[PDB]
């Protein structure tokens, strides 16, 4: 057929799908992000995105592009219209975002390969044989390497995902939490860390396998 | 009429009247407490005046320190509190009345408010509703139709503005409940 | 390994991020559902809306 058929066909559920009305309510949540939480005017929404909550929306959904990733995509919306209309357009609707998650995303639901084949570059294997990273060379390495990360980010993170803090992040404040996570950064996190280990604490999902032989 | 009379009494007393205008900053870009000396734009000119003192009735609102307090309760705010045609907010046990509250949109009717009718008819009415969770005389009854839902229901009981006026004038005022 | 870094770096982020952004839809979600009581996203407005 014609239209997003075939795309809403590529989303489980397609336009009734649970993860269907998931993803469109981060759409609007991420447009009062934009309007911003606190206002005392009436709330208005409408079709549209601003560009930097992309990035945002696209997490949310559970998609994990670099920086390097943003800033294609940003290049992608900006100039893709650019030659015709001579223009920059930074507003985005659905139908094409959704265009963008189903090609940027990995070629199915996310997979355990590539967090074992880091871990197997950059670990020694353990006493259990696993590729396992120390705690503080692979907290070290974190910063220094790959995209930087400041300390006080990574605490922040670290914390966030034990859920140390107050949740949300976006409207009552915190500064009570960040002592406690110097501390965690030891009690929290153990000596030797593993895949099995990053990805419990990363992963509820249990990623199942997906499957394909009807797919023409 | 009569606010052309009102307009010639303020002729009379001298008070200085200045429609269109908008409020520019009371000591500029300096130190605002005390005022001092105020500025107002217009369609044309500039405007100063001297101002000893300055007197608030520009915008009625919520108040901010409560509007705040409402939105860490993360009841539904729409710039004004949400509600059904029957008090209740998102919470079951949260309930509220007075021109603080608003429909939701599906009613189509954000023009028409517990703003626009008598105060007594709405504390008298909402009162009857709580009542009847308290009241073991009467029967418990159930939850609203969404048939109810459907509507706001026409209240009648008329609001009341009264005021004396320069020049010692008394005023008063009485509405079917309008946009 | 700078790749196996930024691996490990995009899913610590994105976590983050995430949960973030699911719990603040939480809170929201009455406001949300309100707000999809009103108007609609552009898709789901043309058709179901």
């Amino acid at each position: 057929g014609e239209d997003l058929t075939p795309f809403y066909g590529l989303v489980s559920g397609g336009r009734e799908g649970k993860f269907y009305r998931e993803l469109e309510d981060y759409f609007y949540y991420s447009q009062i992000r934009s309007q911003g939480i606190d206002t005392m005017e009436t709330r208005q929404v409408s079709e549209h995105i601003c560009l930097s909550e992309l990035p945002f929306v696209m997490r949310a959904i559970g998609f994990y592009p670099s920086e390097e990733k943003i800033e294609d995509m940003f290049n992608e919306i900006k100039f893709s219209e650019y030659v015709e209309t001579g223009k920059l357009i930074d507003k985005i609707n659905l139908p094409d975002f959704l265009k963008v998650y189903l090609n940027h995303r990995p070629p199915f639901g996310n997979t355990m390969d590539g967090i074992q084949n880091s871990f197997n570059v950059l670990g020694y294997t353990n006493s259990e044989g696993k590729k396992a990273i120390r705690r503080e060379d692979f907290l070290n390495l974190l910063l220094t390497k790959g995209e930087h990360m400041t300390e006080e980010e990574m605490i922040d993170c670290f914390s966030t995902l034990f859920g140390l803090t107050p949740e949300g992040w976006k409207s009552e404040p915190a500064a009570t939490c960040i002592n406690g996570p110097e501390i965690c950064l030891q009690k929290e996190l153990p000596e030797e860390i593993t895949a099995e280990i990053f990805t419990t604490e990363i992963l509820g999902l249990t990623l199942s396998d997906s499957s394909e032989q009807l797919i023409q | 009429d009569v606010e052309s009379a009102v307009e010639d009494a303020l002729s009379a007393a001298g008070v200085t009247v200045f429609h269109d205008a908008l409020l520019a900053q009371w000591n500029h870009g300096q130190h605002p407490d005390p005022i001092y000396n105020a500025c107002f734009t217009t369609s044309t000119k500039p405007i100063r005046l001297e101002c000893s003192a300055f007197f608030s009735f520009y915008k009625k609102n919520v108040d901010y320190e409560t509007f705040k307090a409402f939105n860490d309760a993360c009841l539904v705010y729409d710039g004004r509190l949400v509600i059904d045609t029957t008090f209740h907010t998102n919470d079951i046990a949260i309930r509220a009345a007075g021109s603080l509250t608003k429909f939701s949109n599906r009613y189509y009717s954000n023009e028409w408010t517990h703003s626009n009718f008598s105060s007594k008819e709405i504390g008298f009415q909402l009162a009857a509703a709580m009542l009847s969770l308290f009241d073991p005389t009467l029967e418990p009854v159930t939850e609203p139709p969404a048939d109810l839902d459907r509507l706001i229901p026409m209240y009648k009981g008329a609001k009341i503005q009264g005021g004396i006026l320069p020049g010692s004038y008394h005023y008063l005022h009485i509405s079917k409940p309008a946009i | 390994i700078e790749m196996a870094v930024i691996y490990l770096q995009k899913l610590l982020r994105g976590r983050v991020v995430q949960n973030m952004m699911f719990e603040g839809k939480e809170k929201r979600l009455e406001l949300i559902l309100e707000l999809r009581t009103s108007h609609a996203l552009q898709e789901d407005d043309k058709l179901v809306k």
